[PDB]
């Protein structure tokens, strides 16, 4: 059995030499025998490699003491519906020197809000891994053309995740003392949220006796929706993924039941609106 | 496509640990819960009688050792993850990391917690014999 994280993208498939692979599995066939790897004097290291490593297949099933998960029951989502904020991505595919996984394009959110950031994966280099830009193209299809545009107009990531805790922030400030991201098939959204988003042990805000909501890179520092100005990340989110509620096909199909006002604008902001507006239909009516 | 580098039993620690703050702290403290060690590290098939020294170009696992692929051994690589050094470069990728045989059933968190003297290459606790 092998899983998809952490799946090696590079175009042409072959492994590593045994002292730079990840893994057993990513070893190059010529240095495996049995279960084990040998070390073959004559075959050297590769020391200019660039190789793509997908971030699709997250499981966050931990249980840790202390740390708490991000993945919570329906009836505690529904204490915090004050903090539900719907949330979808639009992805690119990796393109030229990787295939086979995608990058973060349009971040869509329940307020409205579209974030597009440029390209950008997690490289394996001989030395470390490479948070860079990373060639790639819009999804091929007609149904998909509104993203040729947002392939030249992204922002960087430093920039994107920044906007993303200033909205939370100003959008929560006065709801709630977290965040619940309301989910639709939650894979690439989870995905995404490796961007932007760290956890750990619950923390209070460096200003004020609030837990802390979001973490400031630059100076190793936490602080709540009200005081995190200039902060890069959020912090030990909460989500929940309404498709595994009990429901049979498309987000559209089962929010058009009970809601229409929403027409399907085919963007991510509009998935993340039926998102929360569906939620909240499923859990407040009967 | 692609080429697929991880098992499902993997799937929970890595997650935990790609998103963490501390990263380090995260996997003692996940160790420490009843988590299971990271697997599917690159075991080295050698003769045994090497040096015994604890970073090394070629494998040099003596008898109370293993020999294992040295990114494989390394908690920030194998998250795909930033490393705590200014640099940020890794010191285990692109060597063999010898791992005394009562501790190779958790090379990443055996390399997390020692450390190596740098007179002797000898890991402390495990081979060094220094003054
Ligand atoms: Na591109
Ligand atoms: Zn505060
Ligand atoms: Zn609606
Ligand atoms: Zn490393
Ligand atoms: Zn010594």
């Amino acid at each position: 059995n092998v899983t998809g994280l952490f799946k090696d993208c590079s175009k042409v498939i072959t492994g590593l030499h045994p002292t730079q692979a990840p893994t057993h599995l990513s070893v190059d066939t010529k240095f495996k025998t049995e279960g084990l790897c040998v070390d073959i004097p004559g075959i050297p290291k590769d020391m200019t490699y660039r190789r793509l490593i997908s971030m699709m297949g997250f499981k966050m099933n931990y249980q840790v003491n202390g740390y708490p998960n991000m993945f919570i029951t329906r009836e505690e989502a529904i204490r915090h519906v004050r903090a539900w904020i719907g949330f979808d991505v639009e992805g690119c595919h990796a393109t030229r020197e990787a295939v086979g996984t995608n990058l973060p394009l349009q971040l869509g959110f329940s307020t409205g809000v579209n974030l597009v950031a440029v390209p950008t994966g997690y490289v394996d280099t001989p030395n470390n891994t490479d948070f860079s830009r990373v060639s790639a193209k819009p999804p091929p299809g007609d149904q998909f053309k509104h993203l040729i545009p947002l392939m030249y107009k992204g922002l960087p990531w430093n920039v994107v995740r920044i906007k993303i805790v200033q909205m939370l922030s100003d959008t929560l400030k006065n709801l709630s003392d977290r965040v619940v991201f309301v989910l639709w098939a939650h894979g690439f959204e989870l995905t995404s949220m490796k961007y932007f988003v760290k956890i750990g042990p619950e923390r209070t805000c460096c200003l004020c006796d609030r837990r802390a909501t979001c973490f400031s890179t630059a100076s190793d520092t936490y602080a709540c929706w009200h005081h995190s100005i200039g902060f890069d990340y959020v912090y030990n989110p909460f989500m929940i993924d309404v498709q595994q509620w009990g429901f049979t096909g498309n987000l559209q199909s089962n929010h058009d039941l009970y809601c229409q006002v929403h027409g399907n604008a085919h963007v991510a902001s509009c998935d993340a609106i039926m998102t929360r507006c569906l939620a909240v239909h499923e859990c407040f009516v009967k | 496509a692609g080429n697929a580098t991880e098992v499902p039993a993997n799937s929970t620690v890595l997650s935990f640990c790609a998103f963490a703050v501390d990263a380090a702290k995260a996997y003692k403290d996940y160790l420490a819960s009843g988590g299971q060690p990271i697997t599917n590290c690159v075991k080295m098939l050698c003769t045994h009688t090497g040096t015994g020294q604890a970073i090394t170009v070629t494998p040099e696992a003596n008898m109370d050792q293993e020999s294992f692929g040295g990114a494989s051994c390394c908690l920030y690589c194998r998250c795909h993850i930033d490393h705590p050094n200014p640099k940020g470069f890794c010191d285990l990728k692109g060597k063999y990391v010898q791992i005394p045989t009562t501790c190779a059933n958790d090379p990443v968190g055996f390399t997390l917690k020692n450390t190596v003297c740098t007179v002797c290459g000898m890991w402390k606790g495990y081979g060094c014999s220094c003054d």
